[PDB]
């Protein structure tokens, strides 16, 4: 038997702003994530930075569904 | 020569009092924010100093964004 794989296809797609602070490389996001804290470390080790430096701001998706 | 002395507190009663909020995240990175401000003064620097005394790791693992 085979099952055939699936869109998410939340009406709102994937979206991030990132705001730099231009101090000791803190940066501010609003991003549709249901992940906050996966979002925070995944920037602070791309950027090398600690984590203390990254905020994750989530208001609202539109739509998430694990994706 | 002058010599002078000062009365340290608030004198209404009820202002003596201060709360702190400290996270620490996965990669051991701390984030401290309390009710003060900085205008200058050094509290965020004096916090810091307090914050890495008492908790016995470094400054640079510590750190203060905003009030
Ligand atoms: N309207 C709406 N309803 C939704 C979601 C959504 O995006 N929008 N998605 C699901 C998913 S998919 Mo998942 O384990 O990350 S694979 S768990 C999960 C679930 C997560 O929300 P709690 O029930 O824990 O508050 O919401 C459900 N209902
Ligand atoms: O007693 C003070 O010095 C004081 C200072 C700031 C605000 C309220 C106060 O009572």
């Amino acid at each position: 038997l085979y099952i055939g794989g699936q869109d998410h296809f939340y009406l709102e797609t994937h979206c991030t702003i990132a705001i730099p602070k231009g101090e000791e490389g803190e940066m501010e996001l609003f991003v549709s994530t249901q992940n906050a804290m996966k979002t925070q470390s995944f920037v602070a080790k791309m950027l090398g930075v600690p984590v203390n430096r990254i905020l994750v701001r989530v208001k609202r998706m539109g739509g998430g569904f694990g994706g | 020569i002058i010599p002078t002395k000062f009365g340290i507190s608030f004198t209404v009663p009820f202002l003596n009092q201060a709360g702190a909020l400290i996270h620490v995240y996965t990669d051991g990175s701390v984030l401290v924010s309390h009710g003060g401000t900085e205008m200058g003064q050094g509290l965020h620097t004096k916090m810091v100093q307090v914050a890495s005394k008492a908790l016995k790791i470094p400054i640079s693992k510590i750190y203060i964004s905003e009030t």
